């Protein structure tokens, strides 16, 4: 029950519910082990007991409530604090030395203020464990330092204040501010005891203020820093010293009296009324129609001079407001005679005469001008706003003209809408001219159509009030009338325009979903392979046809890709529908270059027409005289998925049958893909390239071709005739029992796979092309045989370090241990660098361990740092994976690498 | 005044590949690559302008 | 040594002005008459002033040391340009017209950097002289070009001067240090292209290169080529028309002076206080009283960022979060209309300051500021809702200049997205684009499907969590500037496809968050994105309280005292780990279920009756993932025997964990938590459904359920097969429809990783397709071994 105990108190002190407000807990044993646990496990941690100071203890003992209970009830009886732990009464011990220490500290000056702040937010907390303190003055105490501490705000509010307002004039005249630069900017973690009550009283700081008038003036400046009009003079009179250092005594003659003396004089002239119209419309022009901030500042005003403020501020308020609402009328009237004279209307209107002749008068008084007030009724509630409407329609004249040339009526908007859309563009611009242009002349279409030539005014302020109603549900009307007016290049191109033959970046799409036929060709030209020139697109038609590359429509799927938002399902399926067929038949093209990169020759002469249509279908083809045409039906999505499905599985396939082929020839070895598929197409013909010629010279020595029709025509028996014509016989009853195109592709695919010499009369297949490279080797003896040196083991990897200058003569110093053997070649050297194939490397290892190579030979690796990361780690899981297989236990493997590039892969775990 | 023109460059002094001696291209006046040799003992000034 | 090739390449600048010397005079007469006192309007030569425009453009804006050039010049002009001061006045006024043929823009500082900038390249692609702007985030190279953009277009100008002058079309191609010299011989063809078939005299293309400063030391060598092309126009054909481009190089790199000495370095300076405080007073010249008001905190701030730019050793802050800040107490100043209390100075100084981890912005920015020191606590999340969630007024009035940046969380191993759809995202849930995982698709269609997701959310006005930003940072990165091009009172940022550069429209109330993890933005980001994009750090401490870690701690015990249970029944020595009880655990879980559990109580305050059914809901979320097995085997546990027997009793009585069906059961009667979408993953042990356990689902579903469908992630290659399964199950009439998603994770395939994205595709489906009026429950099951897999 203590252990639960003691956690509960744990749980419920590190809630912050006070845990003894109702314990009547006589029992003084159990008691003290509560005590002991609400101290330990209340105690401010900080990851596991760092205190060392005093400030977050003496805070914890402020806020808490049930410390001041704590310690109330241990100074109650003495029979309660014999029996806590050794380990709680150190910790209570602690406490109470560090606020005896602190409120100690009160008695003098010494107390640091963040702890002045802390017991004055906390004053009953305080005062409660002082009074338990008290038992082993302080109300008089707190307020004398309450206070001096609200004396010091004040006093550092009054010294910012003056920094701020010298500081909005510092590009002008720099003050050095005695010492106050620094001690201004200085932290209060600053004893208290350096702010100097002193007696026979005043009270400085360390803020030396130089006397009670920069400090009567920073205190006139917070009274007066919220006042616009005081900033006005105080800035058109500091720009009256101009560069110059100044000293503190002399800013208050040279800039601040000044000041207060116009701030003075305008105080007496405003308190009366006998200012003048020129500084009411110089200095209060910034105030139009913003009437609280300005009874405020008024408010604000007349603080400066401490009396009341009764019969002076609204009226003088209601008069600078009914001023400015005669300037307001003022410009009115001359943008609606410019609107009533830019439209053409004639009319009359006859009541704005004496304003416009009361516009070029001028009067020196403060008075309220009384025969204009009836005039002005007829101008009330226009407002600061939709005068700039009046003025757009007043500026933009060759609009209304060519709105009265062209269009003359609203009933033909409904078509010029329409025969817009059309000519404008496809981005988001283009098109939303028309609803700028749309909106613009709905909402002014009860003035620029709707008036006669000779108008009264009453109507005219009629039809206003149903344009302000028009101008209330859209307040970016008159910007949508400029940039409809800055467009009339494009509506004069509109109505006249011939057939505009671009026919648009969606109906293309349409057009390749309607006929586009996919074409791949894996040319036969003298280009190469590369998966931009496999791809063609062709759009039919008159009979003219459109071929489109790979590059051009990724840049049209880039326009269709950003068009604007029509919110129909058309455009976005039919977008959606030609973007995944297009990302399908590069998937298509991806899985198809990889299988002929591999190296096929069954797909050498493979062509495939996809058509886009709704049921459209595939219509593949092979450059061969024994197979038929293969095609089918439905829709090209899942089709096409389905197709790329059984052709990554024929590219795993093949993969692995080549893999398995080569582990059993060795001179297949020898040769990349590449090479295998020029010299199946060229040993078949009776006069072979000499390319290949070359190229097999390296195996026999001195090629010639009556060696090689000799090895070529003993290296196949007459069963296999058999065999092809039965291949022959037995596809044309079975691709005909599958309807479908898959059944029968996969059909094909396997007997591609494993009888393959039937389905290509042309080309030798790679047991003929083992078996007539091993007669090769056969007839030109006399194999090679190096020993490795002394200390190199001849069956294990002999990993070299040698150091770049010394790779290429320690490669030869190990090729020359037998004399009168031959120079090396392209066999079992590879000089690596960076950017090498796997699959060279890969035919190394293929050629250093397969079983049947009648010799030893010195296999090297030089330089075999400079592979990459990923070459590197694959040439080490090729390597273990063959020494896993099968391999010969004779092999001599020796690498060469750098001694000063040891931080790469290969060598590092090798 | 080039190093402290807005941000750096990308690369440092010491890992620029384009030298010509010990010192890049990027702090000569013309980029330009190292002359042949039997072209330096052919060359000749024009005026200095 | 541009010696006799600045002069004949200036004579023809000056001829450019002599033969425009008709309107300008007329337009400075204007100017200076209706904006100025009666000193700046005497009578001006049409050719002398054209030879100051000519020194003005050629010499004087590259140098640094431009008094000594002008007080070293104006000794050879007659008498009306004698002194220095005439000849700054003159190009400051010219300048200042430059920029007020431009369109009206509020917000934006008259500083001298955006009228140079502007008058230098509108000057320089007049004449197809190449600009080659250098500089760093904050000099207003980018929003001078956005400005050309949309003030020098040929019949449809702002002003009546650049209607007389030609029509600008550019191409831009943000270049990369992976970038091919094939990229811009096609930007230039393909430029040649938009120039052939047109008017010359009144139309040019430009190309910008946004980036040039990163590729100058390629191993592929770029820019080697940029030669020829900016002169001749192409290369390996005859020199001909329509070939010749102008060029705006704009760069935040220092570049190659040695070829691209060929056109005017604009190589701009670093900013002083005189020039920052001027910025200052341009950002908040819109208004006059709150401009007098907050006027005395530009020059501590401008102090306060000195010191903190000039503390860091990487470049990790800029201007822009300066002029954000600058914006930011702008407008609270303007919506509060009596000053600024201190809490909104540290608001806005921690809400843009921010990202840096040993960086105290704070303490910096009040230590020259010591009347604004707050003592109270801010944390983390009420920064994060004041910058997604703003308020009603805000974009409220006539068009919108003062606004806050897109948001950027700091986070580690991608935790930000479950306290993101925890916490703030309410009412509204955003469409997350994201770096789908399917097999075999490509990369090129799905992030022109994602950019064209990004401008949908633009248009119909949604929040946007892009995952991903290595594959959108050259794609996206006009959008992120926050600068806008109006027409009719309509934003208009700039999006991109490699060369197809379109404007594409911008609702009032659009967010963009971007999540990325600390390591890869701290050594991946290239550091301009650093500066356009808010920082913020929300990980996982800054929204856990004290008492919250409190409990997840307690939590990690008591589940590892669940795990603990002695027994001998069965003679054996097998430790369970909290893992093989509590399947899915990984010694972070304690913490996301503690967040799922104070969420779920919603009420938020400690009185110690909150504390105990928050303790006691996140043990029941703990048991309801427990195996039962293991809730028999805790008779013997660790925990005791009541306490096991209260847990058996949840599991069995509360909680139904007897089937899928009765689970289905449960779930449909009751009422949910104002949701009109309920989602929940269920992890298995079993078999999955065949096809006939969905029939009979159906069967005693015949009241409740609308014909649920499975959906197997081994079939579904590409995803437009998912998306189109996903799209035909939500036209199928009925409410209350259920989503079965079955996926096996013990076989040789290699779909594990592709549950995320299944998710993250059904919550975009689910957010763009679903209407008001159905229900819909998406359950996803997956199979699980007890051999270790699980
Ligand atoms: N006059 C100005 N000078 C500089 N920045 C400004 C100015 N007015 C606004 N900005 C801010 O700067 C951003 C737009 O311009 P910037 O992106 O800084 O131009 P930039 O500094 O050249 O950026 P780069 O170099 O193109 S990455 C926005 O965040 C604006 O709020």
């Amino acid at each position: 029950f203590e252990k639960c105990v003691i956690e509960a108190v744990s749980s419920a002190c590190q809630s912050q519910t006070s845990v003894l407000e109702g314990l009547s807990c006589q029992d003084l044993q159990k008691f003290g082990t509560l005590l002991s646990a609400v101290i330990t496990k209340s105690w401010p941690v900080h990851n596991g007991e760092p205190v060392f100071d005093v400030d977050e203890i003496f805070k914890y003992l402020l806020k808490w409530p049930d410390v001041r209970q704590l310690f109330e009830l241990c100074g109650t009886n003495e029979k309660i604090i014999d029996n806590i732990t050794e380990e709680g009464r150190q910790l209570m011990a602690t406490a109470e030395s560090v606020f005896q220490k602190v409120a100690g500290e009160l008695e003098n000056g010494t107390i640091v203020v963040g702890q002045l702040e802390l017991i004055l937010e906390h004053q009953s907390q305080f005062l409660d464990i002082w009074n338990l303190n008290r038992r082993r003055d302080v109300r008089s105490l707190l307020k004398r330092r309450r206070d001096d501490l609200l004396f010091l705000k004040q006093e550092k509010r009054y010294v910012e204040s003056l920094l701020r307002q010298l500081g909005r004039v510092k590009h002008l005249v720099q003050v050095d501010f005695g010492n106050i630069e620094i001690i201004h900017s200085q932290d209060l973690s600053n004893k208290k005891l350096n702010e100097a009550v002193i007696k026979l009283s005043y009270k400085r700081e360390t803020h030396y203020c130089l006397s009670p008038d920069i400090r009567e003036m920073a205190s006139k400046l917070d009274s007066l820093k919220d006042s616009h009009i005081f900033q006005d003079f105080w800035q058109e009179t500091a720009e009256s010293l101009n560069e110059l250092k100044v000293s503190l005594p002399e800013v208050l003659e040279y800039l601040y009296n000044p000041c207060y003396d116009n701030f003075y004089t305008l105080y007496e002239n405003l308190k009366s009324g006998k200012i003048t119209f020129a500084e009411v419309d110089a200095i209060f022009k910034d105030f139009v129609d913003k009437y609280d901030e300005l009874k405020n500042d008024l408010k604000f005003m007349c603080t400066m001079n401490p009396q009341d403020q009764k019969g002076w501020i609204s009226e003088r308020v209601g008069q600078i407001k009914e001023y400015h609402t005669l300037h307001q009328a003022v410009s009115s009237a001359k943008v609606i005679l410019q609107v009533r004279r830019a439209l053409g209307v004639t009319g009359d209107f006859s009541v704005l005469n004496p304003l416009l002749n009361f516009a070029d008068s001028f009067e020196d008084f403060g008075n309220e001008s009384p025969q204009f007030i009836k005039a002005k009724q007829l101008l009330q509630d226009i407002s600061e706003p939709r005068q700039r409407c009046l003025e757009e329609l007043a500026r933009q004249t060759e609009l209304v003209a060519w709105l009265h040339k062209a269009l003359e009526d609203i009933n033909e908007l409904k078509v010029f809408v329409d025969l817009a859309s059309i000519s404008a563009g496809e981005n988001d611009i283009d098109v939303d001219r028309v609803a700028c242009f749309h909106d613009a002349v709905q909402g002014y279409a009860s003035l620029l159509y709707k008036m006669d030539e000779r108008t009264n005014f009453s109507d005219f302020m009629n039809h206003l009030q149903e344009l302000w109603r028009a101008l209330d549900n859209d307040q970016h009307l008159p910007d949508k009338l400029k940039d409809s007016a800055r467009n009339l290049e494009w509506l004069k191109t509109v109505k006249e325009s011939h057939g505009s033959v671009e026919l648009s970046s969606l109906s293309l799409a349409t057009a390749i979903n309607s006929r586009g036929v996919y074409v791949i060709e894996a040319p036969k030209d003298g280009q190469k392979i590369s998966p931009d020139t496999v791809l063609r697109l062709l759009l039919p038609d008159p009979e003219a046809l459109r071929t489109y590359s790979t590059e051009e429509l990724k840049e049209l799927l880039n326009k269709l890709m950003l068009m604007s938002g029509k919110k129909d399902h058309n455009s976005n399926t039919e977008v959606e529908k030609f973007s995944e067929v297009f990302s399908n038949m590069q998937r298509l093209v991806h899985v198809f270059i990889k299988l002929h990169c591999a190296g096929n020759m069954l797909f050498r002469t493979w062509t495939a027409k996809v058509y886009c249509c709704p049921d459209g279908g595939i219509f593949m083809n092979f450059g061969l005289e024994l197979l038929s045409q293969l095609t089918e039906k439905g829709d090209v999505i899942q089709l096409l998925g389905a197709l790329c499905r059984q052709m990554e599985d024929f590219l795993d396939n093949w993969k692995t049958v080549v893999a398995q082929k080569r582990a059993e020839h060795f001179y297949l070895n020898f040769y990349t893909a590449e090479q295998l598929v020029y010299l199946s197409s060229e040993l078949r013909k009776p006069r072979p390239s000499e390319a290949a010629l070359m190229m097999l010279s390296f195996i026999k020595g001195k090629c010639t071709v009556q060696d090689l029709v000799q090895a070529t025509s003993a290296c196949e028996s007459k069963a296999d005739r058999y065999c092809l014509r039965e291949v022959m016989k037995k596809l044309p009853q079975q691709l005909l029992s599958e309807p479908s195109l898959m059944g029968k592709l996969q059909v094909i695919m396997m007997q591609s796979l494993v009888y393959m010499s039937a389905f290509l009369p042309h080309c030798l297949d790679l047991d003929a092309l083992g078996r007539c490279l091993a007669h090769l080797a056969t007839m030109g003896g006399t194999p090679v045989e190096r020993p490795l040196p002394k200390g190199l083991q001849a069956g294990q990897p002999n990993l070299i370090l040698c150091g770049h200058s010394e790779v290429l003569p320690a490669a030869l110093a190990i090729y020359m241990q037998a004399p009168r053997q031959p120079l090396p070649t392209f066999d079992e050297v590879l000089l690596c660098t960076p950017a090498t194939t796997i699959e060279e490397v890969e035919l190394l290892l293929r050629r250093c361990l397969t079983s049947g190579s009648q010799g030893h030979k010195v296999y090297s690796l030089l330089f075999a740092d400079q592979l990459s990361y990923e070459v590197g780690c694959q040439a080490e899981e090729f390597f273990q994976s063959l020494c896993t297989r099968a391999h010969r236990e004779d092999y001599q493997l020796v690498i060469l690498c750098d001694a000063a590039r040891e931080h790469c892969y290969i060598p590092s775990t090798f | 005044r080039l190093e402290s023109a807005g941000l750096g460059y990308r690369v440092s002094a010491e890992e620029t590949a384009d030298r010509l001696g010990s010192i890049p291209l990027r702090q000569l006046v013309y980029r330009v690559h190292a002359l042949p040799p039997s072209l330096i003992p052919l060359v000749w000034d024009f005026g200095q302008l | 040594f541009v010696s006799l090739r600045d002069v004949e390449r200036c004579v023809k600048v000056f001829r450019w002005f002599h033969d425009h010397s008709d309107m300008l005079l007329k337009e400075l007469d204007k100017f200076l008459h209706e904006s100025s006192d009666s000193t700046h309007t005497f009578e001006r030569d049409p050719v002398l002033w054209s030879l100051v425009m000519a020194i003005g453009v050629c010499y004087h804006a590259s140098l640094e040391e431009k008094a000594s050039y002008r007080t070293a010049i104006a000794r050879c002009f007659p008498k009306p340009y004698n002194s220095s001061r005439a000849i700054l006045d003159e190009v400051t006024h010219v300048q200042d017209l430059f920029l007020r043929g431009a369109p009206i823009r509020t917000n934006i500082a008259r500083n001298l950097a955006l009228k140079e900038n502007v008058f230098m390249m509108v000057i320089c692609i007049e004449l197809k002289i190449p600009l080659f702007l250098v500089g760093k985030p904050g000099s207003s190279k980018s929003l001078a070009k956005i400005i050309v953009a949309d003030a020098m277009q040929g019949q449809a100008a702002f002003s009546e001067l650049f209607r007389c002058l030609k029509q600008v079309h550019l191409v831009s191609f943000q270049c990369s240090p992976h970038s091919t010299p094939q990229g811009i011989i096609s930007t230039f063809k393909q430029c040649a292209r938009f120039q052939q078939g047109k008017d010359l005299g009144q139309y040019v293309s430009v190309v910008v290169l946004d980036e040039v400063g990163l590729a100058e030391d390629s191993p592929k060598m770029p820019l080697k080529t940029l030669h020829p092309l900016l002169e001749d126009g192409c290369i390996e054909d005859d020199p001909a028309p329509y070939k010749k481009v102008g060029f705006v190089g704009i760069s935040n790199w220092a570049l190659d002076p040695a070829k691209m000495n060929r056109g005017i370095f604009v190589s701009r300076g670093s900013p002083n206080e005189k020039e920052l405080i001027e910025s200052a007073e341009g950002i908040c010249s819109s208004d006059r009283l709150v401009q007098d008001k907050i006027r005395g905190y530009f020059a501590p701030f401008a102090k306060a960022y000195e010191t903190v730019c000039q503390k860091q050793d990487k470049e990790f802050f800029g201007l822009r979060d300066y002029y954000s800040l600058i914006k930011m107490v702008f407008a609270k100043a303007k919506a509060s209309k009596r000053g600024l209390s201190p809490q909104d100075i540290t608001h806005a100084v921690l809400r843009n300051f921010s990202g840096k981890d040993n960086i105290q912005a704070l303490s910096i920015f009040t230590a020259s500021l010591p009347e604004a020191r707050y003592k109270e606590e801010v944390s983390t999340v009420e920064l994060i809702k004041q910058n997604i969630y703003p308020g009603p007024q805000a974009s409220s009035r006539g068009l919108d200049g003062a606004e806050s940046r897109y948001l950027l969380v700091l986070t580690r191993n991608y935790v930000a997205l479950q306290i993101l759809q925890q916490t703030f995202f309410e009412g509204q849930q955003p469409e997350i684009i994201f770096g789908s995982s399917f097999p075999q698709d490509q990369e090129y269609t799905q992030i022109c499907r994602n950019i064209n997701r990004v401008k949908i959310c633009m248009e119909t006005g949604k929040m946007v969590v892009l995952l991903n930003l290595q594959n959108l940072y050259e794609s996206l990165y006009d959008a992120l500037n926050q600068y806008y091009v109006y027409l009719g009172g309509q934003k208009y940022v700039d999006l991109g496809l490699g060369t197809h550069r379109v404007k594409c429209r911008v609702h009032t109330a659009f967010r963009l968050i971007v999540i990325e993890e600390k390591d890869v933005v701290y050594k991946q980001f290239p550091v301009p994105l650093i500066n356009r994009l808010e920082k913020h750090y929300l990980d996982m401490n800054t929204v856990l309280q004290p008492w919250q870690k409190s409990i997840v701690q307690e939590l990690q015990q008591w589940a590892h005292e669940f795990a603990d249970v002695k027994a001998d029944q069965f003679i054996a020595r097998h430790k369970y780990s909290p893992a093989d009880v509590f399947i899915g655990y990984h010694s972070d879980a304690c913490a996301s279920v503690v967040l799922q559990a104070v969420e779920r109580q919603g009420c938020r305050d400690l009185t110690e009756e909150l504390y105990r059914k928050v303790s006691e809901e996140a043990r029941s979320i703990l048991l309801d993932c427990a195996t039962p097995d293991a809730v028999v085997r805790l008779s013997g546990s660790s925990l005791g025997s009541f306490t096991a027997k209260q847990l058996s009793q949840e599991y069995y009585y509360a909680q139904q964990h007897n089937s899928f069906v009765d689970f289905l059961q449960a779930h449909l009667r009751m009422t949910h938590h104002e949701c009109r979408a309920v989602f929940t993953e269920i992890t298995t042990f079993s078999r999955l459904l065949t096809g006939n356990d969905c029939d009979v689902l159906a069967s005693e579903l015949r009241g409740l359920a609308s014909k649920p469908v499975v959906l197997s992630l081994q079939q579904y290659d590409t995803e437009y097969s998912f998306l189109k399964d996903v799209r035909s199950w939500l036209t199928n009439p009925g409410k209350r429809k259920v989503l079965v998603i079955q996926a096996d994770f013990d076989d040789g395939t290699r779909s594990a990783q592709l549950v995320a994205s299944a998710k993250y595709t059904a919550i975009n489906e689910i957010n763009k397709t679903q209407g008001t009026k159905d229900f819909v429950f998406v359950y996803f099951v997956t199979k699980l071994s007890r051999m270790g897999s699980g």
